[PDB]
């Protein structure tokens, strides 16, 4: 969260969450929900929508950004870890700004 | 013991068996005792 | 839960995984279902409607048989 | 009329509810 | 079901109206 | 008019039945 | 009753409106 | 009978409303 905080998150523009609590490959997903949600975070742009969305059976951790430049970053965080999540969210944010 | 399995809408198709056993427990009993059972139930609710 | 779901949903980061109501766990969609679910007075008041729900239909299909016959009546003075 | 009565109270809810989907199929 | 459908076709209108009554009269 | 009255009230159901079927074709 | 067909279309509206009112009271 | 009434009040919101969409399906 913090590392996120320092890197201008002002250039982003949705962010929306959609995962399965009841399965087993969600927990990576769960911590990435968190850090993008801190209220560090939070405090960058005040038009910035996160969206928690919450399924039983959808089967598919996944999470979908927009940048201002008008790129579709979409992860389908099952396997990966909690790190490499925020690490190419982080890396991503610099080259389109 | 254990709880259920919190089945999803995705595939929603497995009603409980106990609403099953008493709708089956209830359309074998007679008009006769429909009345009976009606009555009770408003006095009760 | 009608009180608390709103309050969760004027926040738009604040998930709601699951949970158990009364031994039954449900998910977010089961919680859902059951905040736009009545309550026990009007659900169980339902009930005893539904279930003489028969009775009533048998009497008004038979009391409509002279019924058919006055709307055709005053179908015949709606006509002239 | 009285035996009739009783005859329909002699039924159950299954056949009961097939003898209201005849009355409504013929009236 | 069927021969219930019989009996009550031989009945009259009054009495179409008469065992209505009883119906509402026993189980309303 | 009562004489009409007392004539319908005389019939069965299914001779009705068959009378409304008429008036319903007007 | 076929009798009965011409004699209620042979009324007019006043009678055919007095014909409902004792069929309601009448049943 | 009278277990079903006590079942009924026992039961949540959701099996009692389960047991009234299958009782509408049913019947």
């Amino acid at each position: 969260a913090a590392a996120l905080a320092r890197l201008g998150l002002r250039a982003v523009k949705q962010v929306r969450v959609q995962f399965c609590p009841f399965e087993k490959n969600v927990e990576s997903t769960r911590t990435f929900l968190q850090a993008v949600s801190s209220e560090k975070v939070r405090c960058t742009n005040l038009n910035c929508s996160v969206i928690a969305d919450v399924r039983h059976d959808g089967s598919e951790p996944c999470v979908d950004v927009l940048f201002g430049d008008g790129h579709r970053l979409i992860m389908r965080g099952a396997h990966l870890t909690a790190q490499e999540m925020l690490t190419a969210f982080a890396s991503h944010i610099q080259a389109r700004g | 013991e254990a709880l259920a399995g919190a089945p999803l809408d995705n595939a929603p198709k497995e009603y409980p068996p106990k609403i099953q056993q008493l709708v089956q427990d209830i359309a074998s009993l007679t008009l006769l005792e429909i009345s009976d059972l009606n009555e009770l139930l408003k006095k009760t609710l | 839960v009608k009180e608390m779901v709103r309050i969760l949903k004027g926040i738009p980061f604040l998930p709601l995984l699951g949970g158990c109501i009364d031994d039954t766990i449900l998910s977010r969609q089961g919680f859902i279902n059951y905040s736009k679910l009545p309550s026990l007075a009007l659900v169980q008041g339902e009930l005893v409607g539904g279930l003489t729900f028969l009775t009533a239909q048998t009497y008004s299909m038979l009391q409509h048989q002279p019924r058919q016959l006055t709307a055709l009546l005053d179908q015949y003075v709606k006509q002239q």
